[PDB]
């Protein structure tokens, strides 16, 4: 059977730089060949998109060993990256190449939003917090509700790398029961990463 | 060239079998291979099988010789993915895609779910906020099943500024809120709604930021 292995698993490349991703086959392609190999790139909930077909998407490599190069890497190239032999007794894809945007460190917009009054009617309670447009993706979070720390009731979602900026985003919500909410007033997100502590706080 | 249209997203019982399709439309369809791909949740590409249409010739990926079989409707220009005996494994997203050797293209995929668990539609909650440049909004969709659910901003008018986040699972229900950064004239000036999209329970939802 046709195996397929790329390397790397991720990469992570500055923009403008030369990226380059390899893909090894077991089952050699002549230039007349059964088999034929392309380059796919996929974004996060999009279909795979066809490569290569003066490009900055460019291939190599024939026989065993292909390499896709990316020059200059630019910023909407943040994506999965794959390789695919075509052949009249199986299509294999290779196991996929993540490619990360390396950018200078950047700060979250924090916003902090109480529960809606459709919500509270409903008898639930949600603290919503943004924490918008930062570098590096690795981001720790803690909130007090007047001073005091909370671990329950938190949820928290990171985006995928933007496409354009390159930075991160991610939501976090606190979830009470209506009634535990009415019984505090002071609610505060805050975020790490001078440390400079980014706080967003609001009353009752 | 050829565009391809996929069916809507599923939620069905482990144990049954579902049959998603693929409706084409552009010139010589018959002569397209069309093949079939499964990616379950952040994983990888994985090739299902192909059909010939031209010669009605098939080929599967052992994987799936038991579970999958693949279809053409030569008058519909509809192409067809049965798939059996449904475990929670089969949750995926489904591509079908067409080739020959001047044009490829690819269907915008399925979400299938394989779950004992019922529908339930989200409830959406508004998140209205100093007087910066800019101001952020966002929306609250809540309590969910299944995925996937789609967010709007003004019917799609507002993209630039968008961030959508990831639903999270708990207990049975999906969660996810997205947010919009626009510029401080702008709102409360123009009205900016949040329109929420639930496929599997045929509801959609839309809800003005107002200021409390
Ligand atoms: C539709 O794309 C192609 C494919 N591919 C693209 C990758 N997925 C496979 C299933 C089909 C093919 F398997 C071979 C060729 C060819 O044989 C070819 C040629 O010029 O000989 C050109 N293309 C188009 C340029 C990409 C081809
Ligand atoms: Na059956
Ligand atoms: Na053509
Ligand atoms: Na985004």
């Amino acid at each position: 059977d046709i195996v397929l292995t790329q390397s790397p698993a991720s990469l992570a490349v500055s923009l403008g730089q030369r990226a380059t991703i390899s893909c090894r086959t077991s089952e050699t392609i002549d230039s007349y060949g059964n088999s034929f190999m392309h380059w796919y790139q996929q974004k996060p909930g999009q279909p795979p998109k066809l490569l290569i077909y003066p490009a900055r998407f460019s291939g190599s490599g024939s026989r065993t060993d292909f390499t896709l190069t990316i020059n200059p890497v630019e910023a909407d190239d943040v994506a999965t990256y794959y390789c695919q032999q075509t052949n009249e007794v199986m299509y294999t894809f290779g196991g996929g190449t993540k490619l990360e945007i390396k950018r200078a460190d950047a700060a979250p917009t924090v916003s902090i939003f109480p529960p809606s009054s459709e919500q509270l009617t409903s008898g639930g309670a949600s603290v919503v917090c943004f924490l918008n447009n930062f570098y590096p993706k690795d981001i720790n979070v803690k909130w007090k509700i007047d001073g005091s720390e909370r671990q329950n009731g938190v949820l928290n979602s990171w985006t995928d790398q933007d496409s354009k900026d390159s930075t991160y985003s991610m939501s976090s919500t606190l979830t009470l029961t209506k009634d535990e909410y009415e019984r505090h007033n002071s609610y505060t997100c805050e975020a790490t990463h001078s440390t400079s502590p980014i706080v967003k706080s609001f009353n009752r | 060239e050829i565009q391809l249209q996929q069916s809507g997203p599923e939620l069905v019982k482990p144990g049954t079998s579902v049959k998603v399709s693929c409706k084409a439309s552009g010139y010589a369809l018959t002569s397209y291979t069309m093949y079939w791909v499964k990616q379950s949740h952040g994983k990888s590409l994985e090739w299902i099988g192909y059909i010939d249409p031209y010669n009605g010739g098939t080929s599967y990926n052992q994987k799936f010789k038991g579970k999958a079989t693949l279809t053409v409707d030569k008058s519909s220009s509809t192409a067809y993915m049965h798939l059996n005996s449904l475990t929670s494994e089969d949750s995926a997203v489904y591509y079908c895609a067409g080739w020959n050797r001047y044009d490829e293209d690819w269907g915008q995929g399925t979400t299938l779910t394989v779950s004992s668990a019922k529908t339930t539609p989200p409830s959406v909650y508004p998140l209205a906020p100093q007087t910066n440049s800019m101001v952020t909004l966002g929306c609250l969709v809540k309590g969910y099943f299944p995925e996937p659910v789609t967010v709007t901003w003004n019917s799609g008018s507002l993209s630039s500024g968008v961030h959508t986040f990831p639903a999270v699972l708990q207990s049975d229900l999906y969660t996810l809120s997205s947010s919009v950064t626009v510029p401080s004239s702008t709102w409360p000036s123009e009205t900016v709604t949040c329109n929420v999209a639930h496929p599997a329970s045929s509801t959609k939802v839309d809800k003005k930021i107002v200021p409390r």
